[PDB]
Formats: structure tokens, C-alpha cells, sequence
RNA sequence: AACAGAAUAAGCACCGGCUAACUUCGUGCCAGCAGCCGCGGUAAUACGAAGGGUGCAAGCGUUAAUCGGAAUUACUGGGCGUAAAGCGCGCGUAGGUGGUUCAGCAAGUUGGAUGUGAAAUCCCCGGGCUCAACCUGGGAACUGCAUCCAAAACUACUGAG
RNA sequence: UAGUUGGUGGGGUAAAGGCCUACCAAGGCGACGAUCCGUAACUGGUCUGAGAGGAUGAUCAGUCACACUGGAACUGAGACA
């Protein structure tokens, strides 16, 4: 299956996720089909937490992309 | 690592005032700045051509108190920016926080201003800064913390502001002790003894 | 996609051989050399001569080392 | 058996301005007769004449603002066997834009200041100061 | 050379080789010693230099040099050699680290002690 | 005028019979800080007297240099002997970066942005000739423009 | 946020020239030094010490290993009368280069469009960690290769002189 | 260099092919460096350089190749694990 899930970038104790669409049998930090947004939990000041783009998420979700548990709510809270 | 030791002795080799001792007592009375230090303080002659450029670089590096690992770091940010690396090298040494405390007049020496920053007594945007490397911007309201407004180190030093004047890119208020860094300096308030065309040429070869 | 070369061989059975010249430039000395190319175009009717000027195109492989075919004979 | 004609027109110009000649006469072509038009409009020679019938010539009159001549150096760039081609970005500039450089473009033989205005690259010929 | 020759035979850059052929790409090397000579230098000097010959763990049998002012180096004792080309003696291409394994440094020395391996009083 | 700058000092000799007679030579360039320079070479029998002789010949037979103002006009390349010299003007903040004997020419001329390099044989008494063929043959365009200015300067 | 108190916390190489920085004391062709020049034979600013001084600092030095400087494999950017370097002289195949007028063509060439050149890295403008390293948003770039459209000066090919 | 290089007929595999076989034919490649010897996993990139270039492929990422040595198939969507 293909799936929409979260990567992990940044230092220790300061994460920064990436909404990628990947084949399911890959690594976390490995290859991907494309990337559509990010998610910053520790965003402070001028930083933006959610930055999903609704165009490609309209495209992939109509072709059987299967989201994760956190991405079940982040697309919902837009 | 700072420099802890004698301080006339640095002014005594380069042969200038250099503004290192604190009070307005006297140059060349605490110091006896007539000669090169050491035993052979009488023999002289023919500073080498490489030795002239190192003598200019070591002069600018001892007014402000940097070390060479930091000083080459400022030299990289000079050559990054657009145009006139000599002027840009000075304006990154003017915007540093231990200089601006000295320009406002919250200390006698420049090394006194380093200690007032280091003991958390100085704020910048309403919040505490204890780093003697903080590059301030245009319009940062440097003020003094209320727990130490009664120190005589700050009160006495404002009578040592009389022999200095205002540098006309700051403004200081002698009641609340809250200076305001107005804008960047120009290349007219700096003395002509420093040379922006010997330090740039030293870091080529 | 369509190439052009000249025939050098008629020895095999239903199989012709072309020379495709090419001017590549040298990567560092800035000069256009000539370096050749020699294929095995699948002939179909055993009717080309040594010295022609023909035209080839690419198909699926027919034997091994023979994937190009013959479009048409241009000139003798 | 001369291999390149246009490096022979430039050689006679460089030599005649050391013998302090005035008129130079070499055989012509439909390219040499267009280069000398460009050197006249930029201004290095006086004039030029295509005056014969079956061996058409090219008679060039040279300038001397001083005892030193007006052309001080000239070299051929696209020598036959190198064939130097340049686009508009990598097109050279001689002496900070004080010499001339002659570039054969899609719109005729013109100088470097003209084709860079039109945005057409091409083939360099020479770098006259 | 013209361009049409360099296409046919391009410019091949000549190569060097290591002045330290033993201890193949490594900064130090240990070995056990065999003989402690005391040889004489070349012509414009006059001295009596002290030279030990070492068999490494590579199997090579190369001469070496011992610095300092006095060495306890009896035979069959391990050392730790390093590079360094002595101009005076012929065939000597290796120094010997003091204070590392067996040579144990020097004594009563107060200038440049990280060289020759001396402590701090 | 007079701003002096020394480059070279030697110890030449001369064998006669008996012993060997020594002598000192010196090379000293003199400029005005605006674009009027002049070099000089003197030989005498001691250091404080050979420098004075070379200074006097410098301020005779001088050169007027038409600088653009702390820079040059265009990249040029001149040569003398087995010594080749390249120079091209630079930006504002960059000082003079050249080797030994082209700094002393390019200080006293008043230029500040020179960005030079010398090839071939480095001879300090002979790289100066390679520099002064370059500077004394500048143009300083007396034209109506530059991108247009090839109808009134070529007639100059 | 509060309490203690200046208390809890500085070495390392070098100083004859390249090369910033120097004089006394031992030693006397001995011991020893060394990146190259080279010092030491009884007054050593070069060996061993002592004062002094200069460079760097929580690090400083040596060794090993690449690229620079090296226009010292030179495309950009060198040479061959005597310094190293023109075959003993011819003829000639593959190959390289082509006098002069038109005409055609568009393979080179120039301009443009589309598809591509993974993300990171480098660069530019910003944004977060008390600053910086670090993390991160947007752009340029990735010099390429391919498919189309146009131009025709020069080279190629073709036709005529 | 003799399944070697093509042709034809038949097999074989998810799929084109000397992949395999039976006869036919005597071809194929090579100084634009085949063949053989010696070494080495390649790439996006890192390190120097003004630039052109020169070395080099640790950590991070993509691809390949192995799982004590040499073979071999089964199971299965997909392994010669």
C-alpha cells in the first residue's frame, strides 16, 4: 500500500515532522514519492504548526493513499 | 578565555593611548609608556613589512577583547556581505553587546562592561542577556536590571562619561538607565589610527 | 527517433550493418572529434548493397545484438 | 596554399602600421569586404574600395592620430582548427568595453555592442583594441 | 603542442612516491630493536651519532635514530618509531619517540618537554 | 613631490687582486600619492649613502599615471625580460594584494584596488620595468561614453 | 528565585635568516641541534640552562596523508640556434585543415518553449534555540540530455560556375 | 571466438532473445585499443582552487553485491532466501 505518514527531522528533544507520501515498506528517513507539508509541535512566535497543501492531498487521497493516526487529525484540523 | 594580566604593558608596546585603563587619572603616569617593554626597551629599528600588518591586526584585536578564532569568524561574515569588507568588519565589532554598554557609559573600562553583562545585570528587549557577543540591532532598548541599579560601579562611571561625550548613534537616560541604540555607526566616528587596509590584506597571505 | 547511415556489409542472412558517424566534442579541449558507431539493422528482404545510404529505427529485439530495423533506402 | 584568408588581412594591417604606410591592397572576398565596413563605422581606418573586375581588390587607408597608430593590437580568435563559439552570457569583453570584438551572428557581421543589445550570440572573429 | 595532438595523447601527470616507504599510511609503528651502532656523520660535520636498527611488525629491517642525551636502550626492547629524515647520516629515515613504551624520555630538562617526553616539576 | 619607499639592497663585489672590493646597490621608488611615480637605482660604498643616491635619481625622469581613482582603467598584461605581469582593477574593500615589489610601485601611485600577480622570473629590479610599461601606456578614455564611446576616442 | 564567598578553576611551542619576538651563564669539532641554508675547534643572540619577550589558548605541538603555492603536464596558461628538447632524408595510406562567385538545404551555431536533472549539501532572503554552532520556510542553481518552433552570417552537405 | 555470428523448425519463460535444441550458412568483433594482466563497489556529494581543474566516495541518502565454503531447488504475490 501507499501511505501518508510523518518523518522526523531536527535535533534532540526538538522534533520537526514532514508529511510525506511513501510506499509502506520503506524506512522512515528513506525514499518517498513526494512531500506536501510539515508539522512543528514546538512552534513559538512567528512559526507555523500546520502547513498542509490541500491540492496534492486532494489528488492522492482519491487514489487509495492510506493515512496514519496523527495524519487522520491533521488533515481534519485545517 | 579572556586576557588576565598587565594592561599598561599592551599599551606600552604598540605606543598609543589605546584606552585600556579605567580612570581619567593620567596616561603615562601609571604606565610610563615611553618604551617597548621588556629588558631591551632601548634598542629599536625597522619593523618588518609583515610585522607592520601583524602590528595593526593585533592593535584592533586588543581594543575590543576578541581572540583569533572568533576574529576570523567575523572576517568570514565581512566577506559574505556586499561591499567594503573593511567597513563591515568594524560594524560587526561595534554592534557587539560589550561595546554598546561601554558606548552608553555603563562602565569605566570595556572589561567592566564584560563583567556587567556576565552577571545577568543587563537586558536588551526586556529580557536578560548574559552573552558578551550579542549582536544588537537598530532600535534595541538596552536597559539595566532593577536588582542592580544601586551599584556604585554604574553610578561612578557616569561621571567618567564627561570626558567622552556622546557618540551620536546612542542616547542614554541618567535616571532609569535605559539606553537606546539608535542606528549603525558610520565611518566617521571611528578614529583614523585603525586601518581597514592592513587587516584585510593580512588574511590573504 | 530516426537515424541514417551507410552500409558496409552484406555477408549475413537478412542482416545488414551500418556506420553512423557522430561529432562529439572533447570535454576539456573544446574540439569536435569524429567517433563512429556500428549497428546491426535487421534487413528484411536481402536487397541492400554495400555502399548504400539507408535509414533505421528501433524495434523490440529480433535476434540478440540486432534490435534496429530498416525504414527505407534513400539513395544508392 | 594559404589556409585562412582572414588572418591574412589582419596581418597586413598590423605590418603596414610599422612601415608607416598609408594604403594597403590585398585580395578581397565577401567577408573581408564586410569586416572593413565594421572597422570603419567603429573608426580605425579611413575608407575602403572594391575596385577591380576579375581580381577584385581592397584598398584600405590607415589612420595616425600620433606617430603611434590607432590600432595597437589585433588577434584572430576563431582560428581554423579551433572554431570558437559563444553564447550571450559567455561572450567576452575586451579592456572593460573600450576595444571592439567582432561576432558573426544570425543577423550579419556586427560588433559585440550590437548583438548583445539584440541578444544574439554567435562566433567570435577578433579582439581589436 | 597543438590541440590535435593532445586529443590523440593527453597530458599525463607524473606521480611521486612516499619518502617514508615503510609504515604504509600510518603515523607511528612499533618494532623490536636488534643492534645499537654508533656511526660517524658525513664530511662537513664531526660527531658520533647513535643509530639503532629495528625490525618492525611489517617485517622490515630499517635503521633509525635516537635523540635526547642518553638512552637506556638495550637490545630486544620494543620501541615506537616515526618518520623524519635526518640530513646528516646516510640511510637514516626514522626517529624514535621518547617516553612512549621503553625509552622513558630524558631527565632534568625544562625547555620543550612535550618533545622528548618530560613531565612538569 | 616626495614619498620614498625602498625595495632592494644587495652586496655586489669586484675582484681586483689581493682582496675583493665590496659595494652596495639599492632600488628605491618615489611617488606622490596621486599618480606621479619614479623609480631609481644607485650604487655606492655604504648603506646610508647608497640610499640617498637612489632617491635623487628617482625624482628625475618620472611618469604621469592616469588612474581612475584608487583603481585602474582595465585589465592589462605587460612584460619585460623574462618577467610577465598581470593586473586588473577590483572592488572597493579589497586592498592591494601583490608581491613584494609591485606593492611598492602601487602604493606610491595612490591606487588601492589593484589585484595583481607576476609570473616568470621574479626579479625586483626587473619586475618594475614590467610594471611601468603597463602604467605609462594607459588611455583614460576621453570619450562621450564607453558602450557608445567609439567615435570620439578612436580619433583621439 | 534564594543562600556561601574572590572563594572552585592556565598551560604549550618558539625567539640566526625565511618569521612576530634576546641577552647573560655552562659547553668547548665534545655532547648535541636541524623544514632548508647549516651552526659547535675556549668570548655560541642557533647546543644545555636563567631572566626577558612574542604567538596562540582549554588546548598547544610533532608525525602521517591530499589539494594549493607549482605558468613544475601550461584547454584557460609554457617550450625546442647554443640551457633538456626538430626524426639522417624522401614519397605516401588513415586522419586533420580548404582559393573565389551564386543557389539550395538546416547537420553544426544562436534564440525560445516543454519534459527532465530525487530529497539533502552548497549559495541567497527570511524564521526558531538568551547568542552562535544547530534546526528550518521560499528562491536561485544543478553547467546536462531529449522533443518542438524560428532565424541563416560563418562551417558542413548539395547544385552550378 | 565454434551456440562462436546469423537463418529456419520445435521447445521454454509472467515477457522479446541461441534462452534451448535439431539441422543450415561461414560468419562476428579489433589500433576509435578487442583480448589479457593489475587494482577498485559505483552515484548525489565532501576537501582544496580566484577560476579551469585536481584528488577522493567516513557519518546522511539512492542503487548493486553477499550472510561460515561450494552447490541446488521448493514454498510463494514477489526468495534461488
Amino acid at each position: 500500500m501507499v501511505t501518508i505518514r510523518l518523518a522526523r527531522g531536527g535535533s534532540k528533544k526538538r522534533p520537526f515532522y514532514h508529511l510525506t507520501v511513501t510506499n509502506s515498506r520503506n524506512a522512515r528517513d528513506g525514499r518517498f514519492v513526494e512531500r506536501i507539508g510539515f508539522f512543528n509541535p514546538v512552534a513559538t512566535g512567528g512559526e507555523v504548526r500546520l502547513s498542509v497543501d490541500q491540492e496534492r492531498a486532494t489528488y492522492w487521497l482519491g487514489q487509495g493513499a492510506q493515512p496514519s493516526e496523527r495524519v487522520a487529525q491533521l488533515l481534519k484540523d485545517a | 578565555a579572556r586576557y588576565i594580566g598587565p594592561k599598561c604593558k599592551l599599551s606600552r608596546r604598540e605606543g598609543t593611548d589605546l584606552f585600556l585603563k579605567s580612570g581619567a587619572r593620567a596616561l603615562d603616569s601609571k604606565c610610563k609608556a615611553e618604551n617597548v617593554p621588556g629588558q631591551h626597551g632601548q634598542r629599536r629599528g625597522r619593523l618588518s613589512d609583515y610585522g607592520l600588518q601583524l602590528r595593526e591586526k593585533q592593535k584592533v584585536r586588543r581594543i575590543y577583547g576578541v581572540l583569533e578564532r572568533q576574529f576570523r569568524g567575523y572576517y568570514q561574515e565581512a566577506s559574505r556581505r556586499k561591499g567594503s569588507t573593511g567597513e563591515n568588519l568594524l560594524q560587526l565589532l561595534e554592534c557587539r553587546l560589550d561595546n554598546v554598554v561601554y558606548r552608553m557609559g555603563f562602565g569605566s573600562t570595556r572589561s567592566e562592561s564584560r563583567q556587567l553583562v556576565s552577571h545577568k545585570a543587563i537586558t536588551v528587549n526586556g529580557q536578560t542577556v548574559n552573552i558578551p557577543s550579542y549582536q544588537v540591532k537598530a532600535g534595541d532598548v538596552v536597559a539595566v536590571r532593577e536588582k542592580s541599579k544601586n551599584q556604585l560601579r554604574i553610578a561612578q562611571a557616569l561621571e567618567l562619561c564627561g570626558q567622552r561625550g556622546r557618540v551620536e548613534w546612542v542616547e542614554v537616560d541618567l535616571d532609569k538607565k535605559a539606553g537606546t541604540f539608535k542606528s549603525a555607526p558610520a565611518r566617521s566616528d571611528l578614529s583614523a589610527d585603525i586601518n581597514e587596509n592592513l587587516i584585510v590584506e593580512l588574511y590573504s597571505k | 527517433r530516426t537515424l541514417t547511415g551507410r552500409v558496409v556489409s552484406d555477408k549475413m542472412d537478412k542482416t545488414v550493418t551500418v556506420l553512423i558517424e557522430r561529432r562529439v566534442k572533447h570535454p576539456i579541449y573544446g574540439k569536435y572529434v569524429k567517433r563512429s558507431t556500428k549497428l546491426h539493422a535487421h534487413d528484411e528482404s536481402n536487397q541492400c548493397r554495400i555502399g548504400d545510404l539507408v535509414t533505421i529505427r528501433e524495434t523490440r529485439p529480433l535476434a540478440k545484438t540486432k534490435a534496429w530495423t530498416l525504414v527505407d533506402i534513400v539513395e544508392r | 596554399s594559404m589556409q585562412d584568408p582572414l588572418a591574412d588581412m589582419l596581418t597586413r594591417i598590423r605590418n603596414a602600421q610599422m612601415a608607416e604606410k598609408t594604403v594597403v591592397s590585398m585580395p578581397s572576398s565577401k567577408l573581408k569586404a564586410a569586416v572593413a565596413k565594421v572597422l570603419k563605422d567603429e573608426g580605425y581606418i579611413a575608407d575602403f574600395q572594391i575596385s577591380s573586375e576579375v581580381k577584385p581588390q581592397l584598398s584600405i587607408e590607415l589612420k595616425y592620430f600620433e606617430g603611434k597608430p590607432v590600432i595597437e593590437e589585433v588577434k584572430r580568435i576563431s582560428r581554423p582548427g579551433l572554431r570558437q563559439y559563444k553564447s550571450v552570457e559567455q561572450l567576452p569583453k575586451v579592456r572593460g568595453g573600450l576595444g571592439v570584438s567582432i561576432v558573426s551572428t544570425n543577423k550579419g557581421v556586427m560588433t559585440d555592442r550590437a548583438a548583445r543589445a539584440a541578444g544574439v550570440g554567435g562566433e567570435v572573429l577578433c579582439t581589436v583594441f | 603542442a597543438t590541440i590535435n595532438q593532445l586529443v590523440r595523447k593527453p597530458r599525463k601527470r607524473m606521480v611521486d612516491k612516499s619518502d617514508v616507504p615503510a609504515l604504509q599510511n600510518c603515523p607511528q609503528r612499533r618494532g623490536v630493536c636488534t643492534r645499537v651502532y654508533t656511526t660517524t656523520p658525513k664530511k662537513p660535520n664531526s660527531a658520533l651519532r647513535k643509530v639503532c636498527r629495528v625490525r618492525l611488525t611489517n617485517g622490515f629491517e630499517v635503521s633509525s635514530y635516537i635523540g635526547g642525551e642518553g638512552h637506556n636502550l638495550q637490545e630486544h626492547s620494543v620501541v615506537l618509531i616515526r618518520g623524519g629524515r635526518v640530513k646528516d647520516l646516510p640511510g637514516v629515515r626514522y626517529h624514535t619517540v621518547r617516553g612512549s613504551l621503553d625509552t622513558s624520555g630524558v631527565k632534568d630538562r625544562k625547555q620543550g618537554r612535550s618533545k622528548y617526553g618530560a613531565k612538569r616539576p | 613631490g616626495y614619498i620614498e619607499k625602498l625595495v632592494q639592497v644587495n652586496r655586489v663585489a669586484k675582484t681586483v687582486k689581493g682582496g675583493r672590493i665590496f659595494a652596495f646597490t639599492a632600488l628605491t621608488v618615489v611617488g606622490d600619492g596621486k599618480g606621479r611615480v619614479g623609480f631609481g637605482r644607485g650604487k655606492a660604498r655604504e648603506v646610508p649613502a647608497a640610499i640617498q643616491k637612489a632617491m635623487e635619481a628617482a625624482r628625475r625622469n618620472m611618469i604621469q599615471v592616469d588612474l581612475n581613482g584608487t583603481t585602474l582603467q582595465y585589465p592589462t598584461k605587460s612584460a619585460h625580460g623574462a618577467s610577465k605581469v598581470y593586473m586588473q582593477p577590483a572592488s572597493e574593500g579589497t586592498g592591494i594584494i601583490a608581491g613584494g615589489a609591485m606593492r611598492a610601485v602601487l602604493e606610491v601611485a595612490g591606487v588601492q584596488n589593484v589585484l595583481a600577480k607576476c609570473y616568470g622570473s621574479t626579479n625586483p629590479v626587473n619586475v618594475v620595468y614590467a610594471t611601468f610599461k603597463g602604467l605609462k601606456n594607459m588611455q583614460a578614455p576621453e570619450a562621450v561614453a564607453a558602450k557608445r564611446g567609439k567615435s570620439v576616442e578612436e580619433i583621439l
